[PDB]
């Protein structure tokens, strides 16, 4: 429910927050999954 | 089933019977550039199998105080293959890299090694000078060592000033003598561009550090080679004139 | 069809997660071949053993938030990217400029350069006083110049008319004067490390200074005058800062070790390799 | 798949590659004691995490002569942990218990050690006097050693005047060094009685006796411990007092 | 319900066998990773 006083779109605020997460491409960038309770080779 | 592997690209292939799984950096493949991303008009050529392939460069000897190498990847391959006589003939380039280092050892030897493609390497200078002027500057050819590479004088800071321990923050792999005999990355292209050249730019280093020193017995096998194999992946060139090597 | 060989995704997916995650009850397992504990880091994967699986938990539902962690408040504090110093009474002089970099100095540049790539808008906020931290109401001028505008070669000279570079009008008793930056470069991203060099060829291996600059991120000057045609006489000092908003971050990479040198290039001295950690008496003995 | 395993209980955890499947004695689990089965009145007390995990006692230095050692285990856990202030506290006691033990050696190590759990395992006299008030007697620190443990004088009969041949009608494991580097059992509580008290009575002991003896070439790692570790499992206590530990 | 964690078989069977037991016609088997000669005691 923010506002912006200009009509130029950069010159808002933070916006709207976000929560987004994929960790698995950092934690786990690998080409076969493993599944976490079975041994991994 | 999950440690022997082979790869296949172009008309050259890789096995390997002791290897550890495969990285995939940032969980994305190599792609061709979208129309959407794309920005010069002009019709880029697409070689495939002629650029496409492994090439294995030159072996590194690793001795008991070995301190580690480094490579740039749009340079080692600009003088070699049809893939670099390509790179010279055009100003702009894109492609991703499959990446595959292999050293064998005994089950008497023991050490470690950290291979990690380090996306924009920029190597620095080695002074107390704060002076901007006076200041030194790491060389050309410290700086684009081509296919014989380089050795870095301090890993710890990997010349770049930045601990070593953190270093697991990039697409990386272990060798470790006791477990796997190779190491295997691919990385696709990236860049704040959709092309760019590849004689200037240099987009990501390898570093193969030995962490844990190398260590065996008396009557082993003393000689233990490096040796690292690329393979450019899903390539594309554009902007064609006369070759500047330089 | 005639030739049949012309004939010719990704892994993971992101979870939107409002808030740290909770943990489930568990108790012993006795059996084979069922080991969450043995990992192999050699992968390149990291452990993926979990509470759960290592010991027995209770079941606790968290309700602690994540949000304060985003990179987008992470970087929403305003910091101090440059001070110009200006001058208007010392022999002719009458204006100051300030090329923009905001690796002037530290605390800022040190966060920054945790990722290779950064789009980002920017606020700037300009702080300016005496050397003796009094105010007086005087008025100045604050001109942006971007990258080829001629620069300002004199306090009378057309430079300042500014039919089209932005200026602030702003007097010195006032509040401090703020705007708004879009994202200017040529590129899709900044970028902090560029290997390579900005031109085609030779490049000597005595002085490189040409290497690692990379052109898409200059922005031009910022020049600073006060408005008379009369030189005053005093002396006064900018502070500018930048609050950096809607930021988006690429390819993270490590922390500064070491001190900074220079102000363009990651040099750092050799003999004097930090270590980073502190040092300790032996091993086995914590503290 | 079956070699390797992990055992979990309380906040403790082991791992284990090598290890050859569980033993688990006399098909039957341990459980808290039923209704029916039960005498005393009381409410027991069930602990659960506090008692019921791992404890891993000192190592035993395994030597080519060493003879074997023994211990009992409602007694080696009597001194230590909060199993051990339930037990002085309490006058009943039951619980079962699951049992590791462990030996790591080389591939160019050779020899074999006899694991077995021997309910009701009493040490005799040894001497050949036949009248009974000038026989001899075993002590009271031979009976009851503690969890330094004991070691055998003649194994070969177990001290108790019974063949060692004859050991494996108990549940028993083997550790062999080219097979196995650590032995498992989980035993059941058993006994006459529903409850008994912990500090008087010793349910069961532990033998590892070294039947095949140790050896090895010169340059191997000669020092070879042997250390154990004993959950004690899905324990209960009752009849509250002052501590007694003797 | 209000806490969770306070929310929470055997092997084999005996057989009835008057008798002693009996034997069955085999044949030769050649073939592979079939071997029940080989234990692990
Ligand atoms: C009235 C004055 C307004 C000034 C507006 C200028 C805004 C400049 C754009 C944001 C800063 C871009 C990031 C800076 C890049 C680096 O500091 C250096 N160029 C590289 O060393």
């Amino acid at each position: 429910t923010n506002i912006n006083y200009y009509k130029d779109s950069y010159a808002a605020s933070a916006t709207r927050q976000d929560f987004t997460q994929d960790p698995k491409k950092f934690t786990q960038p690998v080409l076969d999954s493993i599944r976490e309770l079975s041994a991994p080779l | 089933s999950d440690r022997v592997a082979q790869l296949t690209v172009g008309n050259s292939s890789i096995t390997t019977q002791e290897a550890a799984n495969i990285v995939l950096a940032y969980g994305e493949w190599p792609e061709y550039c979208p129309d959407t991303d794309a920005t010069a008009v002009d019709k880029p050529t697409r070689p495939d199998v002629s650029v496409n392939r492994f090439y294995t460069l030159d072996s590194k000897m690793w001795q008991e105080n070995s301190t580690g190498w480094y490579w740039k990847f749009p340079d080692v391959l600009n003088k070699t293959g049809v893939f670099g006589q390509n790179a010279q003939f055009h100003y702009l380039y894109r492609s991703g890299f499959c990446l595959h280092v292999q050293c064998n050892a005994s089950k008497f030897h023991q050490g470690a090694l950290l291979v990690a493609v380090i996306p924009e390497f920029v190597i620095a200078g080695r002074g107390s000078n704060t002076k901007p002027n006076e200041a030194p500057h790491p060389g050309f050819t410290t700086t684009f060592p081509g296919t014989t590479g380089a050795t870095f004088h301090d890993p710890y800071v990997l010349d770049s000033g930045v601990p070593l321990s953190q270093a697991l923050i990039y697409p990386h792999q272990w060798v470790n003598l006791r477990t796997n005999n190779c190491a295997t990355v691919i990385v696709p292209y990236i860049n704040a561009v959709p092309f760019d050249s590849a004689i200037n730019h240099s987009n990501f280093g390898l570093v193969v550090v030995p962490v844990s020193p190398l260590k065996y017995s008396s009557g082993a096998t003393t000689a233990i080679p490096i040796t690292i194999t690329i393979a450019p992946l899903n390539s594309e060139f554009g902007g064609l004139r006369q070759a500047v090597s330089q | 069809d005639p030739v049949e060989d012309i004939i010719h995704r990704a892994i993971s997916g992101a979870t939107n997660v409002e808030s740290a995650a909770d943990t489930t009850p568990s108790s012993h397992r006795l059996e084979t071949g069922r080991v969450p504990a043995l990992q192999a880091a050699e992968t390149g994967a990291t452990s993926n053993a979990t509470d759960e699986n290592m010991i027995e938990t209770r079941c606790v539902i968290n309700r602690n938030g994540v949000l304060e962690t985003t990179i987008n408040h992470f970087f929403s504090r305003s910091g101090l990217v440059g001070v110009v110093n200006l001058t208007d009474g010392g022999d002719t002089t009458g204006y100051a400029t300030w090329d923009i970099d905001i690796m002037g100095f530290v605390q800022l540049r040190r966060k920054c350069e945790m990722f290779t790539y950064m789009r980002f808008n920017a606020e700037f906020t300009f702080v300016t006083t005496t050397k003796s931290g009094e105010a007086r109401p005087y008025m100045l001028q604050y001109m942006y110049v971007p990258p080829g505008a001629p620069k300002p070669t004199g306090r009378d000279a057309f430079q300042w008319q500014t039919a089209t570079n932005p200026s602030v009008f702003v007097k010195l008793t006032d509040p401090p004067a703020q705007v708004s930056v879009p994202f200017m470069s040529p590129a899709s991203a900044y970028q902090w490390f560029y290997d390579g060099y900005p031109t085609f060829g030779q490049h000597p291996e005595t002085s490189n200074t040409t290497y690692g600059l990379c052109p898409n991120n200059m922005m031009g000057t910022f020049a600073v005058r006060v408005v008379s045609r009369e030189a005053s006489q005093l002396k006064l000092q900018t502070r500018v800062y930048m609050k950096l908003k809607h930021v988006r971050a690429w390819v993270p990479r490590p922390i500064r070790s070491q001190p900074y040198l220079l102000k363009n290039f990651p040099n750092y001295d050799s003999s004097k390799i930090t270590n980073s950690a502190r040092d300790r008496s032996s091993i086995k003995q914590a503290n």
